[PDB]
């Protein structure tokens, strides 16, 4: 409690600071550039339906 | 679920030559299943007549 309580001081002056943290899941889509360990590279060109 | 009907067929058309239908609306993979169908239908099996054997009696 003692570390929560008072372990809060950041900075000369600015000694109340408020981080946020913002979660944006990023997908797969045409433009993405995969590769394999292998060397090969790529940019996916045109994701299909499985039907293709 | 929803569904959608096909609907302003812009048919551009002259005379005899070619015919091209336009059309909406389409989700992914149905302009497919259609027109990859109709060109198969158009090269393989199409009921229509055609000679099938000439005999040149020269």
């Amino acid at each position: 409690r003692r570390k929560i309580t008072q372990g809060d001081d950041l900075a000369p002056g600015v000694l109340k600071i408020v981080k946020v943290y913002l979660a944006v899941k990023r997908r797969i889509q045409p433009g993405d550039k995969m590769a394999g360990r292998h060397g090969n590279k790529g940019v996916i060109s045109k994701i299909n339906p499985i039907e293709d | 679920t929803e569904f959608l009907k096909p609907r302003l067929v812009d048919i551009e058309q002259v005379s005899s030559t070619h015919a091209k239908v336009t059309l909406e609306p389409l989700e992914r993979g149905f302009g497919h299943t259609l027109g990859n169908a109709l060109r198969r239908i158009l090269l393989s099996s199409m009921p229509g007549c055609a000679v099938t054997e000439v005999e040149i009696d020269g």
